[PDB]
């Protein structure tokens, strides 16, 4: 299953993203899923899981001080790991995009997800769909 | 351009332009004309005792160029900060009233952020301050930290009917898995009287702010409020809807010897914060009107200077007054044993005992009227060549003087 | 011509590079010339000119705070523009490398160049060679 | 067995053996015998203020068994920071000596960086401080800022032969296009007496540090040093090879009435920084030995307490001493106008004027020897039935007495 009783989405998450972006080289290449099935319940959650996977990869190649900014943005979206999300399906295609694009979308997904995170049952989001 | 005139003041008003040459002026007073003769260029209009008549629109036209100047001559409150949640987002706003308009600074303890709008409302000691020509009045945001140790005194919150109630409930927990809830006098809480903010701390910690507010309070809103967390102990605070001063004005009496370390005290529950004054033998000194946090404020006075007498404590607020009379009170001293009689002063009543034999025998006799005591004995002696001694006794000590015959 | 009377190489330049590196995603793709002619007089200078050209490109896609760190490293090597270096020849091939590699090499070039910057005439370095 | 005695300390020395019974001791002090009476078994020798005399070999022989014990009683600085450039890189190191070993902190003004090794030597006011049990002694790095305004006083740098000379020359320029150079007394400067550091500032600015140093100074190294920049004006400082205290010890006298606001002063040029003490009627108070920056340091004393007398200022450094004596100073009162003559006391000298007519006429005459003054006039009067009056005058006030004839 996958659901959250009390809200795991912070009010000041947009701050941690603007702070990370202030020390970032905006066209650093990251990826985003190109063919994620249209699902207005799991959609943002699937991308947050993916964006989350990116925050971890980035921390490993980040400098001492950049590691803190990444980790702090990682904390804002780390709750997605509280759920047993299945590994991406073979059908899922990824496309190279700027880290600024990924950060912007992550912010957007958190905003849209904020009013629903505690009201919905996200058990069917565990399997990413194309 | 804006002039502030304090009472019937005598000041000069001059203006200089970086171009001294053969240039002419013309003064244009409040709906009336005026002639001028200046210096090379600086022009002036001086005034001795500026009456309410001699104030307003005063212009000064010049010609080399064809220039014109204008001045607004005006003549010479501080209401504590109030709070209002910005309808736009999850942030608080400080509404402080005052004449002159004040500096509104938010202080989160310490760190000062002069903004009038605070968005970083998380933890510490949050207090808004207003600072103008009069001074600085501050309103502290009432907080209940469930995460912190209890002040277990069932804190009392006082406020006048119509004022806005603000109670921030802060709780810090390891995981984000916890909630917060508000409850009035047994009753829960109105939907338009609650708001929840949340952020992360240190090693993936979570801080929650569940504040409760009343737009304009009434008798209906007075009662015992409590905040409970779904991972924390329920801490409470009672709200007393209300100017007054409550203290025992029994007028207390005291007495000490210039060897004892002592401070006069006065415990009082009073709203609004009172203006206090400790006066004695006309010489008046202000007080450190500190809080005892128990449910009253205790004012102290220590600079007694071993000086005896009446120490009066007068305390008053905008709609209430008060005064408490504190009496203060040695070895007897023979003030004077002049001739024949003998006088001594002491506290308490000095006892006068007489002896007269020149082996020291004693005779007793005399009238006494009094603290200073004057006791005498007629010196009509059948016998001579003796010494008499006057003795003043007090529980504390004794002293005496001798006379010759 | 190209020469420097007083030294344009700072003593604390290695500090500004370690500070930039502390907020960098180390595998950000930059380029380095792959076929620069072996010239122990112009060599480091040619690469500093190129590294310098990169500091400018990077500032344009850097966040408000990263711009300061780039600019501060840019200042350490901006003196190369005091000389009319010719645009790269057609023979010059560039190869993609990590920005951490570029920063490391830049530091090295400044070190080696430090004892000679004011003693040599660098007029013949103006034409980059393959 | 080894005892460490810190100063004239008051401690007890006891030893216990696990066998309490009817056993006797005998103390064997430094080449002298001593009697004992212990507890059951624990024996002891206590001392109050252990003098250098009361230290050494102290034995204690016991008999039930026939045992013997022996104890060796032994007895228990703050030299200002020195500088040495790290041979490794372009960075300075603070070498401060002291017992106990001190805290060596570099302060660049303000910002404190306790490191003993400073690499960020650029600008501001750089001074190293040593702090131990004794206190805090500081050595400031002598700087010449060509970029800054001139102190145009040809600054004087004093130091004892053998000490290390350190003069940092800092210059700030827009472009990096500028150099710096050092020049001694007409002569240039030794290759192993100079070092150049450089960094960037604000809008592509450049700061240059060209410091000069001497490992161990001598008379040879004393002279006028100057730093000039290839985009800046040449500023200089003279180096005086030497401990000394220069001040006028004339022992000055003063006098004031308890209504005047005054502070005692002492201007002095002394090296190293002197330890000063203001002592009066045995009661000694330390001083704020502040600098006047003119080319001397001016120490002040204000807490006079309108108390009259000798205020002595004693100041001394490691190789020099000093002391300066400051003297400090009513209505006339007729002490006695007994018979015929009249005496009055006052400060300053009370003037005695006489009048004798019985309309009050006056006659003048008399001899006076004195502050108390005794002036008299023979009373041989041709005429009688008059009153004479003695008048003692002082600038402050006057008093008089009358006599009868």
């Amino acid at each position: 299953d996958c659901s959250f009783q009390h809200s795991p989405i912070s009010s000041d998450f947009a701050v941690k993203i603007r702070e990370l972006s202030d020390y970032l080289l905006q066209d650093y290449p990251v990826t985003v899923a190109s063919n994620l099935q249209d699902e207005e319940l799991c959609g943002g959650l699937w991308r947050l899981v993916l964006a989350q996977r990116w925050m971890e990869r980035l921390k490993t190649v980040a400098g001492s001080k950049m590691q803190g900014l990444l980790e702090r943005v990682n904390t804002e979206i780390h709750f997605v790991t509280k759920c047993a999300f299945q590994p991406p399906p073979s059908c899922l295609r990824f496309v190279q995009t700027n880290i600024s694009r990924l950060l912007q979308e992550t912010s957007e997904q958190l905003v849209a997800l904020k009013p629903w995170i505690t009201r919905q049952n996200f058990s069917r989001c565990l399997e990413l769909q194309c | 351009a804006a002039v502030e005139v304090d009472v019937s003041a005598s000041i000069t008003l001059q203006v200089l332009v970086d171009a001294p040459g053969n240039i002419s002026c013309l003064w244009v007073f409040k709906h009336s004309s005026l002639n001028c003769q200046p210096h090379f260029g600086v022009v002036s209009m001086v005034i001795l005792k500026m009456t309410e008549t001699q104030a307003g629109e005063y212009l000064l036209f010049i010609q080399s160029t064809n220039y014109t100047i204008l001045f607004t001559v005006s003549i010479r409150t501080l209401r504590r900060p109030y709070f209002r949640k910005m309808e736009n987002q999850d942030a608080l706003v400080c509404i402080s009233e005052s004449v002159p308009e004040p500096i509104v600074e938010w202080v989160l303890c310490v760190v000062k952020k002069e903004e009038k709008v605070l968005h970083e409302l998380f933890g510490t000691d949050i207090r808004c301050c207003a600072r103008n020509e009069l001074g600085r009045e501050c309103t502290r945001l009432f907080t209940i930290d469930l995460n912190q140790t209890p002040q277990t005194t069932l804190p009392q919150l006082f406020l006048k009917v119509g004022e806005p109630l603000w109670i921030r409930c802060k709780a810090v927990h390891v995981n984000h898995g916890f909630g917060l809830t508000w409850e009035l006098e047994n009753k829960a809480l109105e939907e338009g009287n609650y708001f929840e903010m949340s952020t992360y701390s240190t090693n993936r910690t979570m801080i929650r702010i569940l504040f409760a507010f009343v737009s304009s309070v009434a008798r209906n809103d007075t009662g015992y409020y409590t905040c409970s967390s779904s991972k924390h102990p329920s801490q409470s605070a009672l709200v007393t809807i209300v100017g007054f001063i409550n203290a025992t004005n029994s007028s207390e009496d005291y007495e000490i010897d210039q060897y004892e370390e002592f401070c006069f005290s006065v415990r009082f529950k009073a709203y609004p914060q009172i203006r206090c004054t400790w006066t004695f033998s006309r010489k008046s000194f202000p007080c450190e009107q500190k809080g005892l946090d128990n449910g009253y404020s205790i004012s102290k006075f220590c600079n007694h200077k071993h000086q005896p007498g009446e120490y009066i404590f007068h305390a008053e607020n905008d709609d209430a007054q008060f005064t408490k009379m504190f009496t203060l009170n040695r070895k007897p001293q023979v003030l004077a044993e002049a001739s024949a009689s003998c006088f001594s002063d002491g506290y308490p009543l000095p006892s006068w005992t007489w002896k007269k034999c020149s082996c020291t025998e004693e005779i007793t006799e005399g009238v006494w009227n009094r603290w200073v005591s004057s006791s005498t004995l007629n010196m009509s002696e059948a016998i001579k060549g003796f010494l008499v001694k006057c003795c003043a006794y007090n529980s504390l000590g004794t002293s005496c003087e001798t006379i010759l015959l």
